[PDB]
């Protein structure tokens, strides 16, 4: 039940970095999980990446390794995600999404794949 | 080879009687892999108790002792080492109880026997 | 210091974790060692000096590492964190007993005095090469699956004034403990599954009581003695853990340690009838690692049946300060780690060798 | 690696009629499956949790199963607040990666 | 002995080391035996003090042989001796509010 909530559209010169972020609320932030999509126009819901806030780890799709850290902040309950060298090819709306995880504060965290939370989604272009 | 392991309790003195007594007797005529995993470990352990009493028969020589079990010295006692009489040794103590009243002055006497041998054997050439 | 192999009756086909390990790690056992019965021996064992523990502590880790992969590890590292991550497959966990044995030239002393609490002389000795087998059991609180004493229950402790030391305490019987899961019950939270529940006798475990402040009571004669739960901590001391398959349990045993006995007697069970002291459980993915500091996850419950089956064999009890205390000791049963688990079945074995050159003096002269 | 390739994404339906969707994926998949319901300006809402399980608020009329590399979709008496793009989606590989589909139109 | 001060509720970082870099049990006790904090292997554990919600312990240094007592929201009535026991010798350090 986290109200995510989606943050401003964003354009970078190719080669730039950009640092996009979603903030939980309603409940702990720590019991979610998040991901992040990104639906470049004429695609599918690309997936990014995967983030463990009980466990701060990260998992990448292999194309974007080299490109993108995910990351948190325990203490304002937001979602980051940055991704560096551009290009127009990035060209999407990009947003978050959240998995509850119950009781993963006490280690019974399941660690599942359903997204259910959605942010409203951020369109990041270049120029 | 140490047959000597079931004698740990009795006092040095008995363990020598208990020795002779054998000795006059012995003398005079009076489910693969469980198998041979242990095979080769008994046939190890015997074949190492065997090259190290070997090893220590020559190893005496240095004081004179060579392949002797028993050696006896030109070293007299000091008396700081222990001041107890034989009999109070020999019949109220066990081997173990024996070493650890004098276990720090083991290098000192060894080191004796080693010089009293040098020079024994010195003497003879000496004279020959 | 010489180092021990390991044997073990490994099977090696069904590909579990311990006849795996075995396949390859341990010998078979001997079928047939012999025993030496010393006669007028007296041998100081020091168990709290033994260092047949370390070795049967990274033995343990080697088995641990090679087997119950977490999907993710994280040690720190001084002050980041490394993380590793491996494919998480579950697999079958069922603890083997394995026997240490001495390698030639070296043998084991054995202490088989029935009443010696250790730290001491131990009048009965006899030298073997390989000694029983030992359950790698990992678990706190209760330790489980272990040796019996055999007569009478047997405090343990390195000091029992200390307050710094546990009591390790060995039962003379064994107690039963059932914990099974509710097969087939599930149900999920939303913005259960994970559940246990352990069956001990009650009757067991008033005797049992019983029969151990008795000899709380012999160590501090003018106190009544009694049990709480622990004081905080990380969940691993808190609740009692243990392992079946890859199933990391926790549960709560406040309902065994709420007692206080002085008159030898407590009313804490009001004869309640239930004959049953059940304790709460849960599963859990994310737990503290036990093999030095770190944190580990594991993937998520099997969705069968999941059963485990122990004997409670002793309690890694320990004790208040006392400091301010007026006529009462408190005993809680938090505590633990592994190495007082290996302890607390080690003790009765040394590892020595003999040297067979000694000199006394005597009465003969060598001709010269 | 792991692939999940739809249906012709132009399923051509009328409004009361049964729609038919399908997700193929290249290498085995448990049933760890995600269906999802885009709507233009929307957020894409799950609606089959796990291959078939309702992902909550979601209608009898949307539902599925599968196993293997086949999984599919149905939804019963359509309604034209249906005829969005669905997504089939899988997470059952560790450590992560998701194959997050292509997208398929019902269309009318 | 060190002595270290502080004030009302802030916190304070009392210290234990060794010279022994294993994570070698070592305990925290005040000035009436009264067990406080101390590791059991890699876990931690508390003693029955008023300080059990209030102590902690960085434990990714415990490999480090330093065993710290951290104490936050300090109370007037927490002024003691502290006491480390890390191995076999014994340090002190009184803790001023
Ligand atoms: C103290 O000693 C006792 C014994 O002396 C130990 O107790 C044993 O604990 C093991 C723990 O698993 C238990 O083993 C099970 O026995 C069942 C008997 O039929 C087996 O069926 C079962 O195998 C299944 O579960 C395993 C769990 O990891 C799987 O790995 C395995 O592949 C099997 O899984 C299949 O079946 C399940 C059914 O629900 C299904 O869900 C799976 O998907 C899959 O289909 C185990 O072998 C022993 O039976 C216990 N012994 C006794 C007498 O009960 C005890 O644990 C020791 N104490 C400690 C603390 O270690
Ligand atoms: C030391 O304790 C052992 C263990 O009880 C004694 O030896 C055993 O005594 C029982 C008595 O019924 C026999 O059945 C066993 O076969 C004996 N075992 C062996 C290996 O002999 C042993 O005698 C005691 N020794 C001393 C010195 O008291
Ligand atoms: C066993 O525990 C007792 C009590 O805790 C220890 O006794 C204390 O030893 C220190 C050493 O200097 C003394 O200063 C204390 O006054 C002693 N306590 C009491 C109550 O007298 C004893 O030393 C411990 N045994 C060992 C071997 O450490
Ligand atoms: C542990 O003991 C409890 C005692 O209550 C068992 O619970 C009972 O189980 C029977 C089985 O049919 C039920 O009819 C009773 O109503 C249960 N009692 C209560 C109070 O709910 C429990 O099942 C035992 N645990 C196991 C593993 O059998
Ligand atoms: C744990 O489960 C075992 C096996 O089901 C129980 O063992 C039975 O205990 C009764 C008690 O008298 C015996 O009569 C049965 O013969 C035992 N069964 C077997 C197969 O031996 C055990 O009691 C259970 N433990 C607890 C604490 O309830
Ligand atoms: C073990 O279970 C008991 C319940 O049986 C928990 O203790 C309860 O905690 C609540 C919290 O306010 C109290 O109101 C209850 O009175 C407590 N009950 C008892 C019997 O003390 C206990 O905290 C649990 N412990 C663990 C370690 O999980
Ligand atoms: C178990 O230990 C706790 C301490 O953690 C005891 O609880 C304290 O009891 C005194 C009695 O007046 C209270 O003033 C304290 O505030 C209590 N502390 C806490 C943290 O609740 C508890 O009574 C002990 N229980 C048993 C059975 O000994
Ligand atoms: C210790 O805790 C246990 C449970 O947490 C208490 O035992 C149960 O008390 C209820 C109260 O109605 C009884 O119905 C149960 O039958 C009791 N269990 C058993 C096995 O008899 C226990 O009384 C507490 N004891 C103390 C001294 O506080
Ligand atoms: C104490 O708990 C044990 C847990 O096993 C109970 O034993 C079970 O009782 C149910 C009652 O129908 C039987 O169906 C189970 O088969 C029993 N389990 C076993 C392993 O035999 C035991 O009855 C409980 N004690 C009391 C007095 O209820
Ligand atoms: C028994 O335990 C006590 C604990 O202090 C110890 O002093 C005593 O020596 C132990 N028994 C033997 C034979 O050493
Ligand atoms: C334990 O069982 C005995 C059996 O007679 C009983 O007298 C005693 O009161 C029971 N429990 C306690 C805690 O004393
Ligand atoms: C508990 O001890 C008894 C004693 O014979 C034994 O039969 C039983 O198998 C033991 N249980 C476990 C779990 O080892």
């Amino acid at each position: 039940q986290v109200q995510l909530l989606e943050s401003g559209a964003e354009v970078k010169k190719p080669g730039s970095s950009v640092k996009v972020s979603c903030k939980a609320s309603g409940d702990t932030f720590i019991r979610y999980s998040f991901t992040w999509v990104r639906q470049a126009p004429g695609q599918g819901l690309e997936w990014m990446g995967r983030i463990i806030t009980i466990l701060d780890v990260a998992h990448y799709a292999p194309h974007l390794q080299g490109r993108v850290t995910i990351t948190a902040d325990k203490s304002t309950s937001t979602v980051y995600l940055e991704l560096r060298n551009l290009r127009s090819d990035d060209t999407a709306v990009y947003f978050c999404a959240g998995v509850y995880e119950g009781e993963a504060d006490e280690g019974e965290y399941d660690n599942n794949g359903f997204l259910k939370h959605w942010g409203q989604g951020t369109l990041v272009t270049v120029t | 080879i140490l047959g000597f392991l079931g004698a740990a309790g009795s006092t040095m003195g008995a363990a020598s009687m208990a020795l002779t007594v054998q000795a006059r007797l012995l003398l005079s005529g009076i489910h693969m892999l469980q198998l041979t995993v242990w095979g080769i470990k008994q046939l190890q352990a015997r074949v190492l108790a065997v090259e190290r009493y070997l090893r220590d028969q020559q190893l005496l020589g240095i004081w004179g002792c060579s392949g002797k079990i028993i050696c006896c010295t030109n070293v007299p006692w000091n008396d700081s080492w222990s001041n107890k009489t034989i009999n109070e040794i020999w019949d109220n103590m066990t081997w173990m109880q024996w070493e650890k009243e004098i276990d720090n002055y083991t290098q000192h006497i060894y080191t004796l026997l080693e010089v009293s041998q040098i020079q024994q054997e010195k003497n003879e050439q000496e004279l020959l | 210091t010489t180092t021990l192999f390991c044997a073990s009756d490994a099977k090696a086909y069904d590909t579990e974790v311990h006849n795996v390990w075995a396949t390859h790690a341990c010998v078979p056992t001997d079928p047939n060692p012999q025993e030496i019965v010393l006669g007028n021996v007296t041998e100081n064992f020091n168990m709290w000096k033994n260092n047949m523990v370390e070795q049967m502590h990274e033995d343990i880790i080697s088995l641990w590492d090679q087997s119950l992969k977490p999907c993710v590890k994280l040690t720190p590292l001084c002050c980041n964190t490394s993380v590793i991550t491996q494919a998480c497959p579950k697999v079958s966990f069922e603890p083997i007993p394995i026997h240490y044995c001495a390698p030639a030239g070296f043998a084991i002393l054995k202490c088989n005095s029935k009443t010696f609490n250790g730290s001491g002389p131990c009048t009965n000795v006899s030298t073997v090469q390989c000694t029983h087998g030992i359950r790698p059991v990992v678990s706190t609180q209760l330790l489980l699956n272990g040796s019996l004493a055999e007569e009478e229950i047997v405090i343990r402790s390195e000091n029992i004034t200390d307050n710094a030391k546990t009591i390790i305490v060995q039962l003379n019987e064994a107690v039963e403990i059932n914990c099974t899961r509710p097969n087939n019950n599930t149900r999920k939270s939303i913005h259960n599954i994970r559940q246990a529940h352990c069956n001990i006798s009650k009757a067991r475990w008033n005797e049992t009581l019983g029969q151990i402040v008795a000899k709380l009571e012999e160590q501090f004669p003018n106190k009544t003695i009694i049990f709480n739960h622990s004081s905080g901590g990380d969940p691993e001391i808190v609740t009692h853990s243990f392992n079946c398959g890859g199933e990391f349990f926790y549960c709560n045993t406040t309902p065994l340690f709420n007692s206080t006995w002085n008159n030898t007697r407590t009313d804490d069970y009001p004869t309640g009838g239930e004959q049953n002291i059940t304790l709460q459980c849960r599963i859990k993915q994310i737990i503290n690692m036990w093999q030095g500091v770190g944190k580990a996850m594991y993937a998520p419950p099997i969705r069968g049946q999941i059963r485990c089956s122990s004997n409670i064999t002793g309690l890694l009890l320990t004790r208040d300060g006392g400091r301010d205390q007026n006529g009462t000791e408190t005993f809680r049963p938090g505590g633990g780690n592994m190495r007082d688990n290996w302890r607390s079945e080690l003790y009765k074995y040394k590892v020595v060798k003999i040297e067979p050159l000694g000199i006394a003096p005597t009465a003969c002269k060598r001709r010269v | 690696e792991l692939e999940l390739t739809q249906s012709p994404a132009t399923l051509s339906v009328s409004p009361g009629e049964r729609a038919t969707l399908s997700c193929r994926a290249s290498e085995s998949v448990s049933s760890d499956l995600a269906w999802y319901q885009q709507k233009p300006g929307q957020a894409p809402r799950l609606l089959i949790y796990g291959a078939s399980t309702r992902a909550t608020g979601v209608p009898a009329r949307f539902s599925g199963s599968g196993s293997g590399a086949e999984f599919t979709l149905t939804i019963s008496s359509l309604q034209s607040e249906d005829f969005a793009v669905y997504y089939c989606q899988q997470y059952n590989n560790w450590p992560p990666r998701y194959t997050f589909g292509q997208g398929t139109r019902l269309e009318i | 002995k060190k002595v270290v001060l502080g004030k009302k509720g802030d916190t304070v970082e009392l210290t234990c080391t060794a010279s022994q870099k294993k994570s070698i049990q070592f305990h925290w006790k005040n000035s009436n035996q009264i067990k406080i904090l101390g590791n059991q292997g890699s876990f931690l554990t508390k003693g029955p003090s008023k300080l059990n919600d209030r102590a902690d312990s960085r434990r990714s240094l415990w490999d480090q042989g330093n065993f710290p007592l951290i104490i936050k929201n300090l109370k007037i009535e927490d002024s003691d001796t502290y006491i480390c026991e890390v191995e076999d010798q014994k340090e002190e350090v009184q803790l001023l509010v």
